[PDB]
RNA sequence: CCGACCCGUCUUGAAACACGGACCAAGGAGUCUAACACGUGCGCGAGUCGGGGGCUCGCACGAAAGCCGCCGUGGCGCAAUGAAGGUGAAGGCCGGCGCGCUCGCCGGCCGAGGUGGGAUCCCGAGGCCUCUCCAGUCCGCCGAGGGCGCACCACCGGCCCG
């Protein structure tokens, strides 16, 4: 019965920072878009 | 040559303070002493019953067994190079509770509520207490008076 | 099996020479002639083995049938090559590289084959 | 010169076996590759316990075996011994038991295939489960031997149960003085 | 093999590993147990308590044949019998139950350790333990006695 | 099916390539971020300086909270307080070095093994002198050098720490995983002193280098390594 | 040129005004048996061991090797405790009944109890994959927690003998 009542109570719901930004893209998964973007920027050349 | 009696060197160690002498205080008979906390052993010379042999005056143990008017303490003993944890009954006039358990008690006491309250606020607190540090920088006013200059005394025989 | 077998032998065998800080082996399939596992020409289910002729002139290149393990009379086939020095490591190198028969052995004969070459010709004067 | 202590450098312990068994040292082989070149820490262990001596290698009696194989959760699954699996005449019944062990004895053999059951040196196991996937590692009492009757605190001394060394057991071997109060003290 | 011993390690030391300054000589201490109780004592007293002195009734011309009396514990008691005889005890459909006489086996007492199948058998034996008896009985079976 | 697992490779060492020259450009950065917080910390305190002397007060500088000690006297005949301090220290040979970091405990320390040892206040210099000629790492119970940043990293980088500037960091400013930074490096194998000694058996402050030379430690350093 | 006293031994301390040694060759001192104890290797394993006897052209080796099985007598082990008469090692769960009275009669199952650790093993939310996706297919790795817990240790119960 305690069980049963502590259970059915607690599902009872209801800038730029340029050295954060590069140990942002540093990481070997969270940056990965990152390195891939600036990659293809260093790659392609585009007008406008 | 040392005799082996069992109150040899206790001329002043059992004797009691100065004027402290005569009846004993009701007060250390009226402490409660569970099993499982910690206890100093004394020894005062008034009660000469269950008194503790020499080598525990002084000592800190574990309370383990509880009797009518005394107590059995794990109490540590170092034997030449060994440490062995004697048992020994010492009745209640020759300990009294360890102030050091009490406090380290009161501090788990504040700890679990500085955690209680700070997970209620989510600032982070310090719980470790840190030795003591360096100072940090600070000034220090002059308020126009001059620091007082000091000269080493001259010699002089006085006595 | 070629382990147990060479668990045996390994320390206790007949071809085996320990001489001045060093250790030989002479059974007839052991080119580098060196008491190891990978070299020792007996525990093997297929080895090869480079011989002079019986006549001064070419090499014998004999190797293992897979049938007759037990049958040592007929488990050793030899073929006698005394073709140019170019030719004969050729032929070699294809007799253990072609047929996949061992191929942590095809240097070792190689060098084996040219060591006895340069043997069978006259010395300089 | 620097100050270190030199007294406990060399690690005592069995890094090959002291046997000249050739084929415990190919299975040695065996499993030294296989925790070489695995992350299985079961390899480690059954490699290490290949190595130790034959009083490190309690036999594993048939009964001990089963009860730890009726535990729950424990079912279809492999029981690997380092040892020898030893026959219990003590037990009636025999499940069906996939067992890998060093040796088993032939009447503990007999009793497990008879019941359905398989047996595995550890090479088969090795081909089984190289990682030990799935196995129960076990081992005999380490302790049951006469000789740690005889090992602990002295057996004159206060407190201590511990089997004295005697030709003879009986009346007249070791009884009187020191072991009752009537004659001098007991402790 | 002499080869193996630690005196061919010894040769070039002087002392032959039993030291410079108590060396080795005849007898320090005495011969055999000497000194029992008095410059031995400690040893005695520490790993063969009970050593000295009379306990009990001295019984002349002891005949170990007449207590002759070797026993058999109940869970190693249907290893007496063949398989063949409890598989057909076992599926045996009426109630008959085999005999096991323990004599034949050259034990005289069966002692009451361990448990039994839960299947009647009876038990010839000289002398029986009381819970050897009741373990036997609750399975059904039966005890009998022989001389 | 080359060409794809070709395409597979490239792709690999492309990217593997990219996050390396990422990480680099991050340590760029954080070594010129720790350039400019050592001239704020080197301004800062002249300023104050400056500021109290014209109010005409007195400013007293935070006492340091790093040390390094040296130890300058044998192995024979040490008490065993004194020897098992100094293997807590990490100084169990003459001419060794460790980062100390200051408070009650660690000063009252230094204080039972001083005529053993040679101590003071390092500045900036001595420190990078010290992490980048003597510094070796203990990877794996193993002195190895110092001699790429991925050493750090791998046994560090869980710190936060993942170049040799990132470490002289945590040095310097004693920072909040100043014992693991510490700890991770090996003693440093000073040399002997170039130059000689005042006199190894008496304190500093009596003519001798025993106990503590508040900075002229860095002039020991200098000559030491 | 620099360094450098004669070895062995007893000794806190030997180059000693301490003892033995003139030189050389050969010989020359921890052995064998018995009984223990512990460790290691091997075989079999609740068993194990023929060691005494016997059977095999009686004998070059061979005085060896092989075999016995109704030759396992016997030894050690598998059961302890008491001076002895003697006695002599299984409990847990669900039940209905006396009066489920700190227990007496049976059922049904289970088969040497429980606590804290415990290598190993098992489940495992969630992660790692590629030219990209909304779409699920097979297996691998990392993985918070969880589970069964070997041996062994500490403890609390239980059983046998006095
Ligand atoms: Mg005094
Ligand atoms: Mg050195
Ligand atoms: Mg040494
Ligand atoms: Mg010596
Ligand atoms: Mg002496
Ligand atoms: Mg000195
Ligand atoms: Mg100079
Ligand atoms: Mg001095
Ligand atoms: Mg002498
Ligand atoms: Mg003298
Ligand atoms: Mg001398
Ligand atoms: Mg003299
Ligand atoms: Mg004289
Ligand atoms: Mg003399
Ligand atoms: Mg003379
Ligand atoms: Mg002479
Ligand atoms: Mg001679
Ligand atoms: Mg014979
Ligand atoms: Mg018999
Ligand atoms: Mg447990
Ligand atoms: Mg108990």
């Amino acid at each position: 019965k305690a069980m049963s009542a502590r259970a059915e109570a607690i599902k009872a719901l209801v800038v730029s920072r340029k050295l954060d930004r590069l140990a942002y893209i540093a990481h070997p998964k969270l940056g990965k878009r990152a390195r891939a973007r600036i990659a293809k920027g260093l790659r392609l050349c585009r007008p406008k | 040559t040392n005799t082996k009696g069992k109150r040899r060197g206790t001329r002043y160690m059992f004797s009691r303070p100065f004027r402290k002498h005569g009846v004993v205080p009701l007060a250390t008979y009226m402490r409660i002493y569970k099993k499982g906390d910690i206890v100093d052993i004394k020894g005062m010379g008034t009660v000469q019953k269950g008194m503790p042999h020499k080598c525990y005056h002084g000592k800190t143990g574990r309370v383990y067994n509880v009797t009518q008017h005394a107590v059995g303490i794990v109490v540590n003993k170092q034997v030449k190079g060994k440490i062995l944890a004697k048992r020994i009954n010492v009745r209640i006039e020759h300990i009294k509770h360890s102030k050091s358990r009490d406090s380290f008690l009161k501090r788990v006491k504040e700890n679990d509520q500085k955690k209680k309250e700070a997970k209620e606020k989510g600032t982070w607190v310090q719980l470790k207490r840190q030795p003591a540090p360096p100072r940090e920088a600070h000034f220090v006013r002059t308020n126009g008076k001059e620091p007082e200059l000091l000269e080493p005394i001259p010699y002089e025989f006085m006595a | 099996s070629a382990h147990l077998q060479w668990m045996v032998v390994r320390n206790c065998s007949s071809f085996l020479i320990k001489r001045n800080k060093q250790t030989y082996s002479t059974e007839p399939n052991n080119l580098k002639a060196r008491n190891s596992f990978r070299y020792n020409g007996l525990i093997h289910r297929k080895t090869v083995g480079v011989e002079p002729a019986a006549d001064g002139k070419g090499v014998v290149v004999v190797i293992k049938r897979r049938s007759g393990q037990r049958k040592p009379a007929t488990s050793y086939v030899r073929t006698t090559i005394n073709k140019n020095a170019r030719a004969t490591l050729s032929s070699i190198r294809h007799m253990i590289r072609k047929n996949k028969y061992r191929p942590d052995l095809r240097m070792a004969a190689i060098r084996r084959a040219s060591a006895i070459l340069r043997s069978q010709k006259p010395v300089m004067v | 010169g620097v100050d270190i202590r030199h007294n406990k450098d060399r690690k005592v312990r069995r890094k090959e076996p002291k046997s000249q068994d050739i084929y415990l040292r190919l299975l040695v082989k065996l499993y030294r590759f296989l925790a070489r070149r695995t992350n299985s820490t079961f390899n480690q262990v059954v490699l290490k316990r290949l190595f130790m001596s034959r009083t490190n290698r309690p036999p594993l009696s048939l009964s001990r075996m089963i009860r730890k194989m009726k535990l729950p959760g424990r079912e279809n699954k492999t029981a690997v011994v380092v040892g020898t699996i030893t026959d219990d005449v003590r037990v009636q019944e025999v499940p069906k038991l996939k067992v890998c062990a060093l040796r088993v004895t032939s009447r503990a053999r007999s009793r497990i295939l008879r019941a359905g059951g398989k047996i595995l040196t550890f090479d088969q196991l090795a081909l089984d489960s190289p990682k030990g996937c799935g196995t129960v590692l076990l081992s005999g009492p380490r302790k049951g031997r006469e000789v740690y009757r005889h090992f602990g605190k002295a057996p004159g001394t206060p407190h201590s149960h511990t089997k004295p060394y005697v030709r003879s057991k009986g009346r007249k071997f070791e009884r009187a003085r020191g072991r009752r109060a009537s004659r001098g003290y007991k402790n | 093999p002499s080869r193996l011993r630690k005196t061919r390690k010894l040769r070039g030391h002087v002392s032959h590993g039993h030291g410079r300054i108590g060396k080795h000589r005849k007898h320090p201490g005495g011969r055999g147990n000497a000194g029992g109780l008095h410059h031995h004592r400690i040893n005695f007293d520490k790993y063969h308590p009970g050593y000295f002195g009379k306990v009990g009734m001295k019984h002349y011309h002891l005949k170990r044949n007449q207590s002759f009396c070797p026993t058999v514990n109940l869970d190693k008691l249907w290893t007496l019998v063949s398989e063949q005889t409890r598989v057909n005890a076992a599926k045996n459909k009426t109630g008959a139950a085999p005999i096991i006489d323990v004599v034949r086996s050259g034990y005289y007492k069966v002692l009451g350790k361990g448990k039994l199948p839960k299947q009647p058998v009876i038990v010839k034996a000289k002398f029986f333990s009381r819970r050897a008896e009741e373990k036997i009985k609750s399975v059904g079976g039966a005890c009998v006695l022989v001389a | 099916n080359f060409a794809e697992l070709k395409i597979k490779r490239l792709r690999k060492k492309f990217a593997q390539k990219m996050l390396r020259k990422a990480r680099r450009k991050l340590i760029y950065e954080k070594a010129k971020h720790y350039h400019k917080e050592y001239r704020q910390m080197y301004r800062t305190e002249i300023r104050m300086a400056r500021m109290a002397r014209k109010a005409g007060n007195f400013y007293v500088p935070a006492e340091p909270k790093l040390a390094f000690v040296i130890r300058i006297r044998g192995i024979n005949g040490v008490s065993p307080k004194v020897r098992k301090v100094l293997q807590l220290l990490r100084l169990r040979q003459i001419f060794n070095g460790t980062f100390v970091k200051l408070n009650k405990a660690s000063i009252n320390m230094l204080r039972i093994v001083e005529p053993y040892i040679a101590w003071g206040y390092p500045n900036l210099k001595s420190v990078n002198e010290l992490i980048y000629k003597r510094g070796y790492g203990k990877i794996n119970k193993k002195r190895i050098a110092l001699t790429d940043n991925a050493l750090i990293a791998r046994s560090l980088g869980k710190y936060g720490i993942i170049c040799m500037e990132d470490l002289i960091h945590e040095i310097y400013t004693v920072g909040k995983r100043f014992k693991e930074a510490n700890n991770f490096l090996w003693p440093f194998k000073l040399s002997s002193p170039r130059g000689g000694m005042k006199k190894k058996t008496t304190h500093f402050v009596e003519g001798g280098d025993a106990g503590n030379r508040e900075d002229q430690i860095n002039r020991l350093i200098r000559r030491m390594n």
